[PDB]
């Protein structure tokens, strides 16, 4: 069961790293 | 397994890609 | 007079001395020059000292030393014998009693650098508070020397502390390191640790972010008060390429200071742990596995044989005050698997 | 002051001159003539090994230990 | 005389050498001219490498380390010319077993490419002399010193790698009397010695030969991993399997 | 030989559709 | 140089053609800019930007379709007119997408006027054109000495001067027969 | 298996005959100014 | 052993090189070596990422 | 002049010359 | 209106792309793909490998009872050497997997990937108007990862000594290298870690004195740096300063890689062994001889003999 | 040919037909799995 | 390793559920 743990963990942190690439979040002013 | 497993791996990366590229060139 | 506050009132001593310490010359004093700078340099020559002349036949068994006929890479300052326990090892103790030639034979003068050292660094740490409110600024730069000051106390005076005496912190030297290094490996399994793991990954990131902050600000510069590199080409570039890119000078300046710290500050607590014998050394599940199953290996088994190897063959003399003496037939060895 | 006037003083060279190789070859007889290695207590190359004692040296001691110390050296 | 000749160039002498030498002077931008030097270092090259081969096969012979009874110094006088054969190294592929030009074994081969590439160099000069880069080729490159500095640099790290490989491993350019033994060489002639040693004391089989992947028989143990070594001293020992 | 087959097949298609 | 608003400044074609034949919208992205920003100020002025370019190019090939519709109707005058006006408003440093340095429509409006020139009697101001349309990029060099309107410049040694600069010789036939005979 | 082996070949071939011919279509750099 | 090593170590120190002095080429001779302009910048001069 | 500058140089400086010297000597010494 | 072939590579061209292309990412992206999935696969789910080629496998799935801290992807096997060994050379699938195939694609595909990744960088930096250099700096991590999985297997004469693409696998790496070769005893080593320890100690120090000068400058920064440690003539320019942050660790790391990469070829570090004896020619111990006892029993320990 | 098609149109699905595809995808998948794997 | 398979299809089909809710699409005109 142990092996389910894992793979959802990584595919988690993947679909975060998705997220953070495409759904990016438009700049705001003065920054 | 590994006819059975290629067939379902292709089934979902050849629709799915291929829906999610007109969608980009639609937008 | 001085003002101080909305009341004015009369000088003081005080007020001659702090005026004379803050003068603006080559060398700035200040008050914490009082303490950091004979320290230092009482640290400095201690160890050249040490290196240069002193000798760690009594206390290690060892010759460490210019003298003795070493290079730089194995002359080392070595720690006291096992036998002194705790002992701050002052040259008026009750171990020395005040000779000079038995105290720096005893071992002392590891103290002697070690102690000067952290009183240093403390000092060291409030000159940079002290200079930034001089001139004005956030002292972010000392909030940071909290990661080298906090790894120094967690190796050099947590780990021994909770050990068996001095005997067992690294001594002041290049070999003298790498010796402390394949220690931990072998007897603490240090690699598998989860907070040095946490650590290679910030010192890592860190010379990542160093080496893309000065490639990136070096390409776009502009052709020649108003910065001299561009953001947006940068930005659209570390986009385009990596998939995210700062948009931000204070944030991004801020992560390279952020990444460092925590990394280091992750290491020291993972070594306040290892300072108790309290190890992340295996994992019992693949223990057992291995164990009921011959034929069962992984990399992490093959690791933990190299340990045990480790520890067998380096115990003898690593360790003289155990007195230990493996015959041939019981020390670990490969082809008895 | 200026570097360049320390620099090219006249003083500073012929102090420094006198004085510089003096201390050198005063650090030099301090090797030499073996007070380096009684100062210090380390052992010369002929007594590292005394007749009483043909391995490594242990304290194994920490209140008495200068005595221990006094016995295993060979003084 | 090289020293003097470049001092003498650097210190005192034309800057320029277009104002007055309008043969040797030249600017990067023009084609044809610098064309016209590299055509003629190429037919220097050329010449060298066909003094290699003129050496090799007149005026004395190179050290073979194959000849039989122990190498020594032979006259070449077959080289082989045939394409297919000199061509296939170049085709060879550079994994293991192959091991791209590396693989070279007889010094025949050798000659027979330093007499192509001689050849070939030469033509390369006279041809590039005469002709002007194709429309193709002008817009393609970037036609500057540095950018011709580029190309070098690139060209001669390549071959640096290559040497460095061809060191390593080959062993007919590099006979091993003066070189000494390669890796695999030295692996191999340790498990020959203790193969040898133990069966004089006696008098796959003889639990010091395996079967290979492939199913030919192999020097046993750790050393099964050099089972690819061609040494001159093992050949004569070596069957069809 | 498959090498050779393959890279000729590609080449040629490649000539043949701008011809 | 092109003005704003049509004419010249040290319109744009009537004016060359005689010479021939003789802040606070855009200050929130400077502050951004003055540190290492990026912000959204920044994001207005690439997006107002953006559309100035392609409705630029939009105009631009609008005349040039214009030019050719006066050529239909046998009208060099406004059609040159246009050609230089598309010359005029080109983008400063325009980098294309295959590293193009120019627009496309550049080297065809210089070919254009080139062949105009060609047309008209005066000849050397045809010379200089093409000499900028080659040095533009115009790759296919066989109109360049096949078309009858050119021959006019084709005259002048000037013509074959360029094209030797340029388009030269791959082979020099001459010095391989001088070598053979010696 | 030959037919993977075929099939990697072409798509190999394929893919670098791209890059050749992608990077033959660029035209040379220059500079507009100056 | 040291042949080896020491023509590694010049190979790959000057294939670095070939990639310096590449990008420095191809940079001038395109024209923007020196720098970015910093009147129009060709990122100024394309659609937000988004 | 016996300012601090003075005073922190020659700390740093007389006890490497003799340091300096004191290992020229080591390196001769018999073994 | 524009041929298929023009529009094709207007798009891989286009700079309008949330990621972009190019023509170097014609070949990387299918190679670090493929070896992107090869590798999760592999890693989640492969059959033991036969590593040392005695017909004893080791197990490095995470299906096969390994943890993320413990499972890998072995390399391939001893038997096969540095032959090449793609799938359609194996007997069958089922040997192909017990010889560690998948080791040997991940790690091609993965290094014309980086290569092509390289080319990428210069390529975008030039289409952005910039100057090309960051691939010079990428270089760094490619060399290291070029003599790790490449270089050092060619000079063993194996490809089972390459790393393995784990954790533990990370570590067993290490410390046999240490056995095998004095790493740590090696100058170029010893480079490579004060490229990182400076690397770090660089980056924090510039991140401190940047975000304390943001107020609402440099001068003043210079003028704190100057006081602290008597550098004030040091570093001045931003450029110059930024220049050296990106050289310290570049100039390290590749130190580093070379130093690795020469060990491959049998060019170990320093060896301090023995080299202090007193009279009558007894040997006197030093730092150096106990790494040289813990480097025998590393040493020893992994000398699995069948 | 220089003439291009007057009869030439480009395809276009919205987000909604996205998801409609991609949920049809993924539940024949779930249905028709553990018949292939058997 | 069925078991992963199966898994991850049904968490493949919860991913898309989750996005149709929240990343809708904004009506268009006539619509
Ligand atoms: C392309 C990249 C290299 C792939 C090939 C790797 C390899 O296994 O290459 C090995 C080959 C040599 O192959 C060997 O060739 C040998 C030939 O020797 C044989 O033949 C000889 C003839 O005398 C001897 O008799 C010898 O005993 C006999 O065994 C054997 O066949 C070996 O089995 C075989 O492995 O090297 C060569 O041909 C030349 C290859 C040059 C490139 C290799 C270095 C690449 C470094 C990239 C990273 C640089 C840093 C980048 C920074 C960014
Ligand atoms: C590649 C190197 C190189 C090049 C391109 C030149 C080029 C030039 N030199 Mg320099 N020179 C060189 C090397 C070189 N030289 C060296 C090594 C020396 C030291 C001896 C000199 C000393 C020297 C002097 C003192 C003078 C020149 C002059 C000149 C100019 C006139 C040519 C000439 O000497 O007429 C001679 C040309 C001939 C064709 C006569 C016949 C020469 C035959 C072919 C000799 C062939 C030698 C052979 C190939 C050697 C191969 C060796 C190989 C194994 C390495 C010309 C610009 C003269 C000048 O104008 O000043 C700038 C001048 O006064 N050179
Ligand atoms: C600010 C500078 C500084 C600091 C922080 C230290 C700190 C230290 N030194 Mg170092 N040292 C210094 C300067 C300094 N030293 C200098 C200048 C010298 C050269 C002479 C030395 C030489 C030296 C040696 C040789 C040794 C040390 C040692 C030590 C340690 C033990 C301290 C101790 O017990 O001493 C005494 C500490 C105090 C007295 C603390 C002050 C407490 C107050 C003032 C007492 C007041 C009571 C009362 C009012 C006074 C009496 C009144 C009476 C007249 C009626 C400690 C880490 C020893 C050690 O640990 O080495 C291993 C050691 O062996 N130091
Ligand atoms: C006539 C045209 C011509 C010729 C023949 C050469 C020839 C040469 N140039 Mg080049 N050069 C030219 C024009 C020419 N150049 C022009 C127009 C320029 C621009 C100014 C240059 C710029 C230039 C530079 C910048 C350099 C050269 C160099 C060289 C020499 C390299 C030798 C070498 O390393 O070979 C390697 C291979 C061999 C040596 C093998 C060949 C063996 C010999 C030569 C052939 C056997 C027959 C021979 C004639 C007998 C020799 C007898 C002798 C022992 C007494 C070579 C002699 C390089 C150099 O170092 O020159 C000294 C160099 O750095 N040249
Ligand atoms: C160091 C020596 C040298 C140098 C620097 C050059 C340089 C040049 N030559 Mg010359 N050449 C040489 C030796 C040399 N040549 C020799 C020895 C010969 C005799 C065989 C020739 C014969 C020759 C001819 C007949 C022609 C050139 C041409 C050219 C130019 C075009 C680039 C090129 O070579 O194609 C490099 C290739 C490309 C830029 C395109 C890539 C195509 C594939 C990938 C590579 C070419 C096939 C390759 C050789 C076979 C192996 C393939 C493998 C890499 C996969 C360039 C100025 C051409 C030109 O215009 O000059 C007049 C031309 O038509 N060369
Ligand atoms: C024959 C090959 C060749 C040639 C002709 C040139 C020529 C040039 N280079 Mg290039 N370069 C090369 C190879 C070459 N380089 C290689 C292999 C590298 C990679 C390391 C570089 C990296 C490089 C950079 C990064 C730069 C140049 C620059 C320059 C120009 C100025 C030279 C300079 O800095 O002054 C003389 C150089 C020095 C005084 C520096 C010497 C210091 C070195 C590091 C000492 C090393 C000693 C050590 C023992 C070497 C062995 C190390 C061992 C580990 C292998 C000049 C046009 C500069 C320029 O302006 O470009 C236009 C520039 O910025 N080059
Ligand atoms: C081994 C690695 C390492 C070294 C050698 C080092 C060294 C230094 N860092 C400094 C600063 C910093 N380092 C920082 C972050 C970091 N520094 C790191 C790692 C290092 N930093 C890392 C990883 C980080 C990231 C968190 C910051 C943020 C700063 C600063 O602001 C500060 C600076 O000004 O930068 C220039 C300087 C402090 C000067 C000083 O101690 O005053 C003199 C004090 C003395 C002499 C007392 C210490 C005595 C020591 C502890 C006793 C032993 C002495 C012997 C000689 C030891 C020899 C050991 C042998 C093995 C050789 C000094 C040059
Ligand atoms: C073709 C090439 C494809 C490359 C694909 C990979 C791209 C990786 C993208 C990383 C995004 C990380 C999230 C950033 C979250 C985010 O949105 O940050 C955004 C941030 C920019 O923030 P701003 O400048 O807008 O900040 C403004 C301030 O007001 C603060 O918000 O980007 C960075 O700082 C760079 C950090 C890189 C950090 C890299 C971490 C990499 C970790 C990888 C772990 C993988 C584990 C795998 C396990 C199996
Ligand atoms: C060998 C080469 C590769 C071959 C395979 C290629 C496959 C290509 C993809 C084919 C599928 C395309 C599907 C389009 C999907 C799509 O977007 O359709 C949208 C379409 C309506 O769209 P409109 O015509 O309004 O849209 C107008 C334009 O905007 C275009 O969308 O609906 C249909 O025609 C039927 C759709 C299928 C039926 C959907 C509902 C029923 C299935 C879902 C059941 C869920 C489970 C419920 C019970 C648990
Ligand atoms: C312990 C003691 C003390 C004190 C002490 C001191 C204070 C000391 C000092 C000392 C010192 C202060 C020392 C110094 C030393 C130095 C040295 C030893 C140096 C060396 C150098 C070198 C070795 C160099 C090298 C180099 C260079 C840089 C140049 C060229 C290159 C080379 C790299 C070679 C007290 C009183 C507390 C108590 C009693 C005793
Ligand atoms: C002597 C010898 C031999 C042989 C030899 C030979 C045969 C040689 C050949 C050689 C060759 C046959 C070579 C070739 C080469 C090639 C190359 C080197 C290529 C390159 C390419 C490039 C570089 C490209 C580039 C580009 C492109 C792709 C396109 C456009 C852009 C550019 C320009 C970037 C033998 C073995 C018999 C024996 C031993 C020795
Ligand atoms: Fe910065």
């Amino acid at each position: 069961m142990e092996a389910l743990v894992y793979t959802f963990l990584l595919v988690g942190t993947l679909g975060i790293i998705f997220f953070s690439i495409f759904f990016r979040d438009p700049p705001r002013m003065i920054k | 397994n590994i006819y059975g497993l290629t067939a379902t791996a292709l089934f979902i990366i050849i629709p799915t890609s291929f829906l999610l590229i007109l969608y980009v060139k639609t937008a | 007079t001085i003002a101080i506050g909305t009341y004015q009132e009369k000088r003081t001593w005080f007020d001659d001395a702090d005026d004379w310490l803050r003068q603006d010359r080559f060398v700035f004093v200040g008050w914490s020059g009082l303490l950091l700078f004979p320290c230092a340099y009482f640290a400095l020559g201690g160890w050249l000292t040490g290196t240069t002349f002193v000798t760690s036949w009594y206390t290690h068994g060892l010759a460490t030393s210019y003298l003795e006929g070493c290079n730089f890479l194995t002359a080392a300052v070595s720690t006291p014998a096992n036998s002194m326990a705790h002992s701050l090892l002052f040259v008026w103790g009750p171990e020395a009693q005040g000779d000079f030639t038995r105290w720096c034979q005893l071992g002392g003068l590891w103290a002697f650098v070690a102690l000067h050292g952290a009183f240093g660094l403390i000092g060291f740490m409030l000159r940079q508070f002290e200079i930034a409110r001089s001139v004005n600024l956030r002292p972010y730069n000392a909030i940071a020397f909290s990661a080298p000051i906090a790894v120094f106390v967690s190796v050099f005076l947590i780990y021994p502390l909770g050990q068996s005496g001095w005997f067992f912190a690294p001594s002041f030297g290049v070999a003298a390191i790498f010796r402390f290094i394949l220690f931990f490996q072998g007897f603490h399994n240090w690699t598998l640790n989860p907070f040095h793991m946490m650590g290679v990954a910030g010192v890592l990131g860190a010379a990542l972010l160093c080496a893309i902050h000065g490639a990136t600000v070096e390409n776009t510069l502009f052709e020649d008060a108003e910065e001299t590199y561009s953001m947006v080409t940068a930005n659209r570039f570390w986009s385009q390429i990596f998939g995210v890119a700062f948009s931000n000078k204070r944030w991004l300046h801020f992560f390279m200071l952020l990444v460092p710290v925590t990394g280091l500050w992750m290491s020291a607590i993972g070594v306040v742990g290892l300072a108790l014998n309290l190890r992340a050394y295996d994992f019992v599940s693949q223990e057992i596995r291995a164990a009921e199953d011959p034929e069962f290996e992984t990399f992490y088994t093959k690791n933990i044989l190299l340990n045990e190897g480790i520890r067998a063959w380096m115990a003898a003399q690593d360790q003289p005050h155990e007195r230990l003496v493996f015959p041939e037939e019981v020390l670990p060895r490969g082809n008895a698997l | 002051r200026p570097f360049s006037d320390i620099l090219t003083s006249i003083r500073y060279w012929v102090i420094h001159s006198i004085t510089v190789p003096a201390l050198f070859i005063a650090g030099w007889l301090f090797v030499s003539t073996g007070l380096a290695y009684d100062v210090f207590g380390t052992p010369r190359p002929n007594e590292y090994f005394t007749e009483d004692r043909q391995e490594a040296p242990l304290i194994t001691d920490r209140f008495n230990a200068l005595e221990q110390v006094k016995k295993l050296s060979g003084n | 005389v090289l020293g003097f000749g470049g001092v003498y160039h650097s210190l005192i002498g034309p800057e320029t050498l277009e104002e007055s030498y309008p043969f040797f002077g030249y600017v990067w931008k023009d084609k044809n001219k610098m064309t016209n030097i590299l055509g003629y270092h190429l037919i220097m090259l050329g010449l060298g490498a066909w003094l290699l081969v003129w050496k090799a096969m007149y005026f004395g012979g190179v050290y073979d380390t194959w000849a039989p009874g122990g190498g020594d110094v032979r006259v070449i006088t077959n080289p082989t010319t045939n394409a297919a054969v000199i061509f296939g190294y170049l085709v060879k592929s550079p994994f293991g077993g192959d091991g791209w030009i590396c693989s070279v074994d007889n010094m025949e081969d050798i000659i027979g490419g330093h007499i192509w590439i001689g050849t070939l160099e030469i033509l390369g000069g006279i041809w590039h002399i005469y002709t002007t880069p194709w429309p193709w080729a002008r817009r393609a490159f970037v036609w500057s010193g540095e950018a011709y500095l580029s190309y070098s640099l690139g060209a001669i790290g390549v071959m640096g790698f290559i040497a460095c490989c061809m060191s390593w491993f080959n062993n007919t350019a590099y006979p091993s009397e003066f070189y000494g033994p390669t890796g695999p060489e030295a692996s191999q002639s340790q498990a020959f010695t203790f193969l040898v040693r133990d069966q004089r004391l006696g008098a796959g089989l003889g639990k010091y030969l395996m079967r290979s992947p492939t199913g030919e028989i192999i020097f046993g143990g750790e050393t099964m991993r050099f089972w690819d070594f061609r040494g001159p001293w093992l050949e004569p020992l070596r069957g069809p399997n | 030989p498959v090498l050779g087959w393959v890279l000729l097949g590609v080449f040629g298609t490649m000539w043949a559709i701008w011809f | 140089a092109r003005g704003n608003d049509g004419g010249a400044y040290i319109n744009f074609g009537q004016i060359m053609y005689a010479i021939r034949t003789r802040d606070a919208a855009e200050k929130q992205w400077k502050k951004e800019r003055a540190g290492g920003n990026y912000g959204a100020g920044t994001k207005e002025i690439q997006a107002r930007n953006y559309v100035q370019r392609k409705e630029n190019e939009r105009k631009r090939r609008e005349m040039f379709d214009d030019a050719l519709a006066k050529f239909k109707e046998n009208d060099i005058q406004g059609a040159l007119v246009e050609f230089e006006n598309i010359i005029a408003m080109e983008p400063r440093n325009f980098v294309g997408d295959n590293f193009s340095r120019n627009t496309p429509i550049y080297k065809v409006t210089q070919y254009n006027i080139a062949c105009c020139y060609s047309m008209l009697d005066q000849v050397e101001e045809a010379i200089k054109s093409l000499d900028a349309a080659m040095l533009s990029g115009f790759d296919n060099y066989d109109q360049i000495r096949r078309d009858k309107n050119l021959s006019k410049a084709r005259a002048n040694p000037k013509f074959q001067a360029v094209l030797d600069k340029y388009d030269e010789p791959v082979v020099n036939w001459n010095a391989v027969k001088a070598t053979f005979g010696a | 298996m030959l037919t993977l082996k075929i099939f990697v070949y072409t798509v190999v071939t394929f893919f670098v005959c791209l890059f050749i011919f992608g990077f033959l279509s660029n035209d040379p750099a220059r500079n507009p100014g100056k | 052993s040291w042949l080896a090593c020491s023509h590694f170590c010049l190979g790959f120190f000057f294939f670095i090189g070939h990639l310096w002095h590449a990008g420095r080429a191809r940079a001038a001779a395109a024209g923007f070596e020196k720098g970015i302009d910093r009147f129009d910048e060709p990122v100024l001069s394309m659609r937000p990422l988004d | 002049i016996f300012t601090v500058r003075w005073l922190a140089i020659h700390g740093i400086a007389v006890p490497t010359i003799f340091f300096l010297g004191a290992i020229t000597a080591m390196q001769f010494i018999q073994r | 209106n524009s041929s298929l072939w023009a529009r094709f590579c207007e798009w891989i061209t286009s700079t309008e792309n949330r990621l972009y292309i190019g023509w170097f990412g014609v070949i990387m992206i299918p190679c670090l793909l493929t070896a992107t999935s090869v590798f999760i696969i592999a890693f989640i789910a492969a059959p033991p490998v036969d590593i040392d080629g005695i017909r004893e496998p080791v197990s490095g799935s995470l299906l096969y009872g390994n943890n993320i801290i413990t499972g890998a992807v072995i390399p391939t096997s001893n038997a096969i050497g540095l032959h090449f060994y793609p799938i359609w050379e194996a007997a069958s699938l089922d040997e192909w997997l017990y010889n560690g195939g998948p080791y040997q694609l991940i790690v091609c595909h993965f290094l014309l990937g980086v290569y092509c990744y390289m080319g990428r960088e210069w390529e975008l930096s030039f289409r952005l108007g910039m100057r090309p250099w960051i691939a010079v700096a990428y270089s760094a991590p490619v060399a290291a990862a070029s003599a790790v999985f490449l270089v050092y297997p060619i000079g063993q004469g194996s490809f089972s000594d390459g790393m393995p693409l784990g954790i533990s696998g990370t570590f067993n790496f290490m410390i046999v290298f240490q056995a095998e070769h004095n790493i740590l005893m090696h100058p170029f080593h010893m480079l490579g870690v004060a490229g990182v320890f400076g690397g770090s100690l660089f980056s924090a120090m510039h991140g401190s004195l940047v975000t304390s000068s943001l107020i609402r400058n440099i001068v003043a920064a210079h003028g704190y740096f100057g006081r602290l440690i008597f550098q004030y003539a040091s570093f001045n320019n931003s450029r110059s300063l930024h220049f050296f942050l990106a050289a310290w660790p570049v100039i390290g790391i590749w130190f580093t890689a070379l130093g690795l990469s020469t060990m491959a070829f049998n060019l170990n570090g320093f060896n301090f062994n023995q080299s202090v004896v007193d009279s009558q020619g007894r040997v006197l111990n030093t730092w150096a001889d106990i790494i040289n006892r813990a480097n025998l029993g590393m040493e020893v320990m992994h000398e699995r003999n069948a | 040919m220089a003439r291009p098609n007057p009869n030439k149109q480009v395809v276009e699905l919205n987000r909604t037909s996205l998801y409609w595809g991609l949920l049809l995808i993924f539940v024949l998948a779930v249905l028709f799995s553990s018949y292939i794997f058997n």
